[PDB]
């Protein structure tokens, strides 16, 4: 027997999210194959330290 | 089998309406509107509910006699017994420490 | 060492392990030494060294936490104090520790 | 003695987003491990959130508009020394002179003879005054 | 050596008259068949005295140096004894372990250690035990 919050939910918010959850799966998918978008952490890395970055330039 | 909605005029399901189902000598089902439950009170230093004190609405201990709220210990109905003991063992060690620092100074400034 | 002596009363002489022991053996006026671990509460050890100055009980304040106290005791639990009743074939108490 | 002077970090832009040393510690207390406060000691603990907060910001913004101003007065006065040394033609101070003037030119609008080898030696490769 | 006996002072820290101030009579450390833990009789203020001013004259003076004690069994888990003394000789013979089972020995014991508190008080001596502890 299905729950009354599921059916509200259902016959509410179901229609809405299930199209929220395909924008982001077409864009997650179109921005995979692009090149520029990186987290935080991993331009951090890449930049390196100031004696990484010091060395670099020696 | 019967369905039954509100009796106020509040129709969206907040905290302030609540609603149990119960069914009236009628032979029917019937809703009938929850206050809200009332809260122990809690002891003023560590926060515990406090023991030996009804718990009632604010207002509510208006209409209820002095031993219904206290306890007949020192902070009784405000602070629970581990904290009073705290308290009086603390007090008379820091009095104990101030007299025995007041004769340290007396010898101290007693050479001059 | 210290621990060595300990290990020796434990294993011969008559101990207390505990505050509650400790203050009853205080007041009983049967404690010859308490050792004091440095990881106990100050209220508590406040009040152990109040009932040792009203019991003229010799205090040796441990270099170590309950739990080293407790492993150099020779138990797998934390101990925060330990009375000495009776040294038993150790010589910590003609030491002076 | 000279050579101090290309140690000045106000004088120095780093990438944006450098990577710094690896700090871990608690975000938060956890929520069952918390000292019970009074509801005035709540308030009081709001209330001073909220300054520190405000305090926190102006310091930023204060900080960031000093250090523009200081980076100014730091390179007049030593753009001025290093011309003057130039002016003065000293023969054994015009190699450090050249490398301060290429490390923080674009800030602005023989190892025998010397002792006490400059900071981080073994990561600045000395790009004009090599030995 | 042993502190908790006749005529040590001590503070009650727990029960109703948590905080008080109370005199040991009667130390028992084996306990009784009645209380089988180390406790102790004791004689303390339930109501301290108020301080009198040169204001105050007369009956108000009378008023204000009464105090009400109480006799009680304690034990000694729930003492905190002090490093003070006071000297119990007026009453050491009222306090026993039979005025416990019996109320109408309760009333006089209660009787003579208001008697000689209030002579004690009102002689000078023991000001630190005729005062409220502030906790
Ligand atoms: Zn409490």
């Amino acid at each position: 027997k299905v729950s009354k919050s599921t059916k509200k939910f259902q016959s509410k918010h179901l229609k809405h999210t299930l199209d929220q959850r395909r924008k982001e799966k077409i864009q997650k998918k179109r921005i995979q194959g692009r090149r520029g978008n990186k987290t935080d952490q991993e331009k951090a890395d890449a930049a390196g330290t100031r004696e990484q970055q010091q060395l670099k330039k020696s | 089998a019967q369905r039954v909605t509100f009796r106020r005029r509040n129709p969206y399901n907040t905290r302030s309406n609540k609603i149990k189902v119960v069914k009236t000598p009628g032979g029917i089902l019937r809703a009938q509107h929850v206050k809200k439950l009332a809260t122990r009170p809690k002891c003023g230093d560590c926060g515990s509910a406090l023991q030996g004190i009804s718990t009632l609405r604010p207002r509510q201990y208006a209409t209820v006699s002095k031993t219904h709220k206290t306890v007949s210990r020192a902070y009784g109905g405000s602070r629970c017994a581990n904290c009073v003991k705290e308290r009086i063992i603390r007090a008379f060690l820091i009095e104990e420490q101030k007299i025995v620092k007041k004769v340290v100074k007396e010898q101290t400034e007693a050479a001059k | 060492s210290i621990n060595q002596k300990l290990a020796l009363v434990i294993k011969s002489g008559k101990y207390t392990l505990g505050y509650k022991s400790t203050v009853k053996s205080l007041r009983q006026g049967k404690s010859k030494l308490i050792i004091i671990a440095a990881n106990t509460p100050v209220l508590r050890k406040s009040e152990l060294e109040y009932y040792a100055m009203l019991s003229k009980t010799k205090v040796y304040y441990f270099q170590g936490g309950n739990n080293e106290l407790g492993t150099a005791v020779g138990k797998l639990f934390r101990v925060g104090v330990v009375s000495i009743l009776e040294a038993g074939d150790s010589d910590i108490l003609t030491t002076l520790a | 003695v000279l050579n101090m002077l290309l140690s000045l970090d106000v004088l120095h832009d780093y990438d944006p987003n450098t990577k710094l040393k690896g700090n871990v510690s608690a975000p938060k207390l956890k929520k069952k491990d918390r000292v019970h406060l009074s509801k005035k000691q709540r308030k009081a603990r709001k209330e001073m959130q909220q300054i520190e907060e405000e305090m926190r910001n102006a310091e930023q913004a204060v900080s960031a508009e000093e250090r523009e101003r200081n980076q100014s007065e730091i390179l007049k006065i030593v753009f001025t020394i290093y011309l003057n040394i130039l002016k003065n033609n000293a023969k054994t101070l015009i190699g450090s002179v050249l490398e301060g003037l290429t490390k923080f030119g674009n800030m602005a609008n023989y190892r025998s003879l010397r002792l006490a080898d400059p900071l981080n030696n073994e990561i600045i490769k000395p790009s004009v005054n090599v030995s | 050596a042993k502190f908790l006996k006749a005529g040590k002072v001590a503070v009650v820290v727990r029960g109703r008259y948590a905080g008080k101030k109370v005199v040991i009579v009667k130390p028992h450390d084996e306990g009784s068949k009645s209380h089988p833990f180390g406790h102790a009789l004791v004689a303390g203020i339930e109501r301290y005295p108020l301080k009198v001013t040169k204001k105050h004259g007369a009956k108000k003076v009378a008023k204000r140096t009464k105090i009400k004690p109480f006799i009680k069994v304690v034990n000694y888990n729930h003492l905190l004894p002090t490093r003070y003394t006071l000297d119990v000789e007026a009453f050491k013979s009222v306090v026993s372990t039979e005025t416990f089972e019996q109320p109408s020995q309760r009333e006089e014991a209660k009787k003579v250690v208001k008697k000689a508190f209030e002579e004690r008080h009102q002689a000078g001596k023991n000001q630190w035990f005729f005062s409220k502890l502030r906790f």
